[PDB]
């Protein structure tokens, strides 16, 4: 809910600096993705509603134990709000910040073999909105510039023309680009009053709607409950 | 054996998955309401011999005053309405409109955005399969009125199976000459011109006597939930306008003669009830496109 | 179950067998070994003397003789004989399979109607089990295991090894100079052989396209015969291409000189030796495009002819490395997978698209993806059926009319440069088509009845009409022996006895009409079976020749023609015991004159 | 000789003879007027984000205040309109609405029961009979546009007689190829693509040459007196709705694909001048029914 | 070779050359505006219990106060509107109403005479010619939806050329069975159920296999500039009323099933652009004729 509230690149990068990798990994066992299922939407239809499960839903799903699974878990947290179940990663790695994983070599993770096309297909980029895609491209650029793969990122953008139009205008390692960036990346914000307490047909739309409706209540009460446990640590 | 299927029911292409939320539904409803006021204001301006009613309507729709030396394009609302129409048709469309832009355009007027307040009747006839034995030829022509022409060349009478799907509500069959039709495992009645059928009542068997060809004319009615502002006449005009403007020109898509064929074909696809909700929002957007473009041609 | 890594899933991924040099080297070596194991150059060269004598003893008319003493004629003979034997074996297996389906037509019908959701692979196994198929595996590994010696495809470079090329005699007409001239071949023939590799399709592979849509047993048999009619028509064209005096193009794949990880393209050009059409496939990212082009009418400037089917825009001017390869699938099969891969391009990855295509083209390996496998077989049926987008009969006829025009042009061009005698050396007029030319088919026998080994030869079906003669040569250890020949039809058999060794003895004369049928003892037969019984045999050869050179060709039978007329081949499995024959049983006897069994002794 | 007739013209079932007086005609007009207010109020409620306009109009229509947990169906007015519609269609349908209920509902709004103020155009093509000789085949398909396919297998040219009835005003005939058509005992003209005909002129003879088949497309237009509130689009939508809900499922009745077919079929039957009056009231009732259900939907 | 053509495209008659000036265009625009108010005043009068809204509307239209025991024809405006519709249809029809009378009636309301501000979509299919080989039969039926039935009795496949003209913007081809279609001197693609074509691309070639007949259904969409008040539903109703009232009965004219067939046929004639301009003015006059006659049936 906090990560989805950020609406600027410099807010999003600041949040990733303070957030450990533990928050991007779920301890719930979940279900296997890419499964054709029938769900109940009784507000609209008497019959069951066909849908397919995906990693970028708001619900935690089982994840693979490879490096590909950990990168997919990070991106899913940014774009959907929840991570995936990857057990026994390691105490040292889980303490590191998300930005440290993406942009630093001291972590001990190797991401040179990652294929950006495969990761996008596994995350169902075709079903992602403009804000979600821009967030995903930010994570790709950070990973590419860490590995010296700047050319591969540009070539990958040439192949996918629609992704090129919405590519973020920031160069990692340059502070000027982050300062002057004017991107809008807020999936969840203070709702327009027109929003109602109604369900949505798709799994993704309903879960995104749930985050939107609960943002006002979370905004008012998160500070005190966080402080009630943070003090005397 | 031979199998005959309707042309428009074949291979429905996947539809878009964007701009179907509550906020985006309101924007389409806002565009339809504001586009209607543009048409009415132009009529009022012509009658009153004053451009003042049109200036207010254009300013609300386009966020800028009309100018004599600037082309009247409808502003940013027109661009957003055009882009969402492209996205609804196919999943391969770019879908580049920001959420901040959509939300600000839904605040121009207050509308519920509910797409289930009413219903509309669609007339496309879905013949999923016509199964004919040997020595018989069967041809299916037309969508709004389906004409099935059958010839029996063999020695004796042949039985022909008709499948109308499980979605259409009612189907009327009319023949050039009286003919016999009955459900599976049912006795055949005396020959008569007209049959009224429920498509959910299994496949239907038609007795084809040897001799002159028998032609069956089929009409069907299906009810699909639509918003209260839905108008089939304006949706049909917008569908034809969008094709001519190139809004539907994307790779790996199917083209239809009318929005009637488009919505029914997507309904009959596997897991087709997912697509029918997106098609209704597309129809409403085309209703806004027709009124806006007729008032502001480009 | 613990969490699943990606280690196992990467192992079972398809590989690029053509682009990778190590994989291509390995399959060329195995293809060479398989060819050398079955056909040996030393044995073939030794056998040349006997075959030359046998062809002379056929007593063909002047202008129709085959002289294996000529190097060019001997080379064309061993390529034709190997090609014909492989095609002949396939028709025998298909005829056997047809009999099994007809015997179990009640249960075969039940499978075809009841089970339609299951894929072609599962339906094929069910059909093969319910019949006594003797080959019950549709997998590639099973097909390779259950393969005979004659089935193995002809490896061109092995046939052309060691042949003298480029004998030059300058203004010499003397007999000694001419004899040296006959002993070698020109450079053109050498290049033709180095780009030749035959393709023969097993009936088990063909059963999957045939049963994907058919709903009746007769529906299935008609589809099987329609496919093999097209396959045998393409085999004849392939052999004709080596006899026209023109080189044959070789299939190649163009890849970038310095490939990029995210921006790579592959262009495949297929030039099947057996067929009249070629296929060009381009892979630019996830986009697949194809163009089917005619292999006839090509000018010297452009290798590609007129394109007959379009599937996008393919650029053949791309610059990059060229890799030569030989296709192991027909043009119909390659197009079927190409059109199926286009539909599933979005679902599949880049590597899967490249790997699945290359494995099928170079290894005849069906893709593992069940959805992709099912779609490819539906397209394969469509291209064979009457509703095909390609008019195969029109294109096949034009290829034939283009090939003999090339033969006339090349023969006339050489008649001006050098003499008519030299022209006859290098462009023989006797060799026209795999089924037109006088050819021999060596017979292998595994069944022995009372000391008499049985050799089976299938007569027909005929793609040409006229008068055709059949002859048999018997080689036996014994100084004196008697061998019996039996020709089986729908009703009755012949039971000839010859008792002649080392010389061809003519057994059967037939006249074939324009529809391909013949009148054998008062009934119309599309094919017959000949069984030769011989004691202590060493080698049995059957010779086939037409009375007129370049006999007219029967139009290819499509699906409607096959189901119009039905012939019973169930009688072909019958056998006789020559040891128990008497004098009265020899000659034409009908079935009514026998009991159940004992087809050798007539009832008293 | 062989005779061919249009499918929709065959055997028109008798229409009802009840609820055709001035009091019942006022009730149908009142229901149509109130149903239009119901559909407009629902639009206003959407635009104002307030249920007051819709509750305001539903109270006038149903004489009851909408309450949650109770399904909104239209009250007693919906019950009367739905059952009166069934009676108009067939004479076998029962008459179950009391006269006290009709009079009370007719007094809700002031309006005239006049059903002959205006006119409308109906496009069904009446082909009463097509008479052909022995060696010819004739097939008729379609109602809005009728295609007549004729094939001659005889030695010489044949004459086909066309009867379009006496009710239709104009009939336009278009042929796939030029053809000759003339009235009875009239010299044949030159071959032409199109013919404009008056059905009252009499039976028409078409020369059918030996060879490829000749297809004649027929379009017809007729004038029927209707009230000013008549809207063809709304009437047709209500006709399909009434069919889907099963109100027209009565014993020994004939089913039509459109209201245009239904009204033309009843016009061409005997005593069709009296039948067409009842059909007009049914069309206005179906217009009210269409607007009522679209305002109050059921999944 | 055989040639087949659409019936409604054959021999378009010349249209009138009068009442096309600015003052005459204003009169038609005034007539449509005042006739629309006549139809709306009738509904408002019935809702209340006063005939005042109708009396005001009729007095403006007819220049005379309505009276009982009189037919209420419509006054001089109704007479003038009827005569100009006759003149538009044919050049043979006389021009009766003087220009002074037209100008006087045009001053009753202040409306612009522009007739080409907006556009409309017309769905008549202009199959100009279908060229077929010797052993093939081709039949064309229909205008709104054109069905072409072709049968090949020859030994081999035949190529059939389709020419849709140059005016139509899009043409959708649907087949009973999948078929192959390509442009001139172009490779044929795989068999497909539906095709979307631009008629300006060029003549198209359809492969007709030997066997059962193949039926192709064609639908087209052409955009024509019209006034903003244009309504296709009202124009078509007026066209039928015009033909039924017998004001299109002139020597040496061609008759059509609908206004849509009339306007597409004139577009494909020699001076297509000039002919269509007059027909659009005829369409607006017919729209006024329908509204006026429904309120005042005589």
């Amino acid at each position: 809910m906090d990560v989805l509230s950020k609406g600027s690149l410099k807010e999003l990068l600041a949040h990733l600096e303070k957030t450990p990798l533990e928050e991007a990994i779920s301890y719930r066992i979940g279900t296997v993705p890419y499964q054709n299922v029938l769900i109940s939407r009784n507000e609209y239809y008497n019959q069951l509603y066909p849908d397919t499960t995906s990693l970028i839903d708001g619900v935690s799903r089982e994840g693979q134990r490879n490096v590909n699974g950990l990168i997919m878990s990070i991106i899913s947290y940014v774009v959907s709000g929840s991570g995936h179940y990857i057990p026994n990663i390691g105490f040292m790695l889980l303490r590191r910040s998300i930005l440290d994983i993406l942009t630093k070599h001291d972590t001990g993770l190797v991401t040179n073999n990652l294929n950006y096309g495969i990761i996008a297909r596994n995350l169902t980029v075709s079903k992602m909105n403009c804000e979600q895609r821009k967030r995903m491209l930010i994570c790709f650029k950070l990973l590419a510039y860490k590995d010296g793969n700047q050319n591969d990122y540009e070539i990958y953008l040439n192949q996918n023309i629609p992704l090129k139009q919405i590519a973020p205008n920031f160069i990692p390692g340059d502070m000027r680009t982050v300062i002057h960036n004017q991107d809008q990346l807020a999936i969840v914000g203070i709702p327009a009053y027109r929003l109602t307490q109604s369900t949505e047909l798709s799994i993704r739309d309903d879960n995104a709607k749930s985050y939107k409706l609960g943002y006002v209540d979370w905004y008012n009460s998160n500070s005190f409950l966080r402080e009630r446990s943070e003090f005397n640590l | 054996a031979n199998r005959a299927t309707s042309a428009f029911l074949d291979n429905p292409h996947p539809v878009g998955v964007n701009y179907v939320d509550e906020g985006s539904r309101q924007f389409v409803a806002v565009a339809e309401l504001l586009a209607s006021k543009l048409i009415d204001s132009s009529r009022e301006s012509d009658e009153s011999n004053s451009d003042v009613p049109f200036v207010q309507a254009y300013s609300k729709f386009a966020d800028d005053n009309p100018r004599h030396l600037r082309v009247k394009t409808g502003g940013k609302m027109a661009n957003a309405l055009t882009n969402v129409i492209r996205s609804y048709y196919s999943i391969n469309a770019p879908a580049i409109v920001p959420q901040v832009e959509i939300d600000r355009l839904a605040s121009k007027a207050t509308v519920s955005g509910d797409m289930y307040n009413s219903y509309a009747i669609f007339n496309s006839v879905p013949i999923v399969e016509v199964l004919s034995p040997a020595r018989t030829t069967v041809s299916i022509v037309g969508s709004d009125r389906a004409d099935v022409t059958m010839l029996n060349t063999g020695a004796g009478a042949a039985n022909i199976t008709f499948n109308f799907g499980q979605i259409a509500e009612t189907v009327i069959l009319k023949g050039s000459v009286p003919f016999q039709l009955a459900r599976l495992n049912q006795p055949m009645p005396a020959a008569r011109f007209t049959y009224k059928l429920r498509p959910l009542d299994g496949p239907f068997i038609v007795v084809l006597p040897v001799g002159n060809p028998l032609v069956i004319s089929a009409t069907a009615a299906t009810r699909i939930q639509v918003p209260l502002a839905f108008n089939k006449a304006l949706v049909e005009s917008g569908f034809q306008t969008a094709m001519n403007d190139g809004l539907f020109d994307i790779q790996n898509v199917n083209y239809y003669s009318s929005f009637d064929e488009f919505i029914i074909s997507q309904y009959h696809a596997q897991d087709g009830i997912n697509r029918v909700s997106t098609c209704v929002i597309l129809g409403l957007a085309l209703q806004a496109y027709d009124q806006m473009r007729r008032a502001l041609p480009v | 179950r613990t969490v699943a890594d990606g280690t196992f899933n990467s192992m079972i991924m398809p590989r690029a067998v053509i682009a990778n040099e190590r994989e291509h080297f390995m399959k060329t070596r195995i293809d060479k070994i398989e060819h050398d194991l079955n056909r040996s150059a030393k044995q073939e060269m030794m056998d040349r003397q006997s075959l030359a004598e046998d062809y002379n003893a056929l007593n063909l008319a002047v202008g129709q003789e085959i002289k294996l003493d000529i190097a060019t004629q001997h080379q064309l003979n061993r390529l034709g004989s190997a090609m014909y034997k492989a095609d002949h074996e396939r028709e025998t297996e298909l005829t056997d399979l047809i009999n099994r389906i007809r015997e179990n037509e009640v249960t075969v019908n039940g499978i075809l109607e009841n089970q339609k959701a299951i894929t072609a692979a599962e339906r094929a196994d069910l059909l093969l089990e319910v019949v006594a198929s003797t080959a019950k595996s549709v997998s590639a590994a099973g097909r390779a295991a259950a393969d005979g010696s004659g089935v193995v495809p002809v490896f061109g470079p092995s046939v052309a090894n060691g042949i003298k090329v480029g004998i030059d005699i300058a203004d010499s007409v003397a007999e000694a100079a001419i004899a040296v001239k006959e002993s070698g071949i020109i450079t053109q023939l050498n290049d033709v052989y180095h780009a030749f590799q035959s393709v023969h399709v097993a009936p088990n592979d063909v059963i999957k396209p045939a049963a994907v849509v058919a709903g009746t047993s007769t529906e299935l048999i008609g589809n099987l015969q329609a496919i093999y009619s097209r396959l045998r028509s393409h085999s004849d064209i392939g052999f004709k291409k080596a006899t026209v005096g023109d080189v044959i193009p070789n299939s190649y794949m163009i890849k970038p000189v310095n490939s990029t990880e995210y921006a790579s393209w592959q262009l495949y050009v297929i030039h099947p030796v057996q067929g009249s059409l070629g296929l060009v496939v381009q892979l630019m990212g996830d986009a697949l495009t194809y163009n089917v082009f005619a292999q006839y009418g090509n000018t010297s400037a452009s290798e590609f002819g007129k394109t007959v089917l379009t599937g996008g825009a393919t650029n053949t001017a791309l610059e990059g490395t060229k890799v030569k390869f030989q296709t192991k699938v027909t043009a119909q099969q390659a197009l079927a997978l190409t059109m199926a891969l286009k539909d599933a391009a979005s679902m599949l990855s880049q590597g899967e698209l490249i790997g699945y295509f290359e494995q099928y083209i170079n290894l005849a390996l069906e893709p593992d993806n069940l959805s992709l496998q099912d779609n490819m077989h539906k397209y394969h049926h469509l291209l064979t059926s009457q509703n095909s987008p390609i008019d195969w009969n029109y294109h096949d006829e034009e290829m034939h009319k283009w090939l003999d025009s090339r033969k006339t042009t090349n023969y006339d061009a050489m008649q001006k440069k050098d003499g008519t005698v030299i022209a006859d050396i290098h462009i023989p007029k006797v060799f026209n088509d795999l089924r037109n030319t006088t050819l021999h088919c060596k017979l292998e026998g595994k069944q022995t009845i009372a000391g008499y080994t049985v050799y089976e030869y299938l007569i027909g079906p005929w793609a040409h009409y006229g008068d055709i003669d059949y002859s048999v040569v018997v080689d036996t250890l014994n100084e004196e022996t008697k061998w019996y020949c039996e020709v089986i039809g729908i009703d009755g058999h012949l039971l000839i006895e010859k008792s002649v060794q080392h010389k061809p003895e003519k057994i059967l004369e037939l006249t074939v009409n324009d529809s391909g049928v013949t009148s054998f003892n008062g009934r119309n037969h599309d094919r017959l079976k000949l069984k030769v019984y011989v004691k202590d045999s060493l080698s049995v050869k059957v010779f086939r020749n037409w009375i007129g050179i370049n006999a007219p060709r029967v139009k290819t039978k499509m699906f409607n023609d096959h189901i119009g007329v039905k012939y019973d081949y169930s009688h072909f499995d019958k056998n006789i015991s020559p040891a128990h024959l008497t004098l009265t049983d020899l000659g034409w006897h009908t079935w009514d004159q026998y009991n159940a069994g004992n087809w050798t002794n007539i009832k008293p």
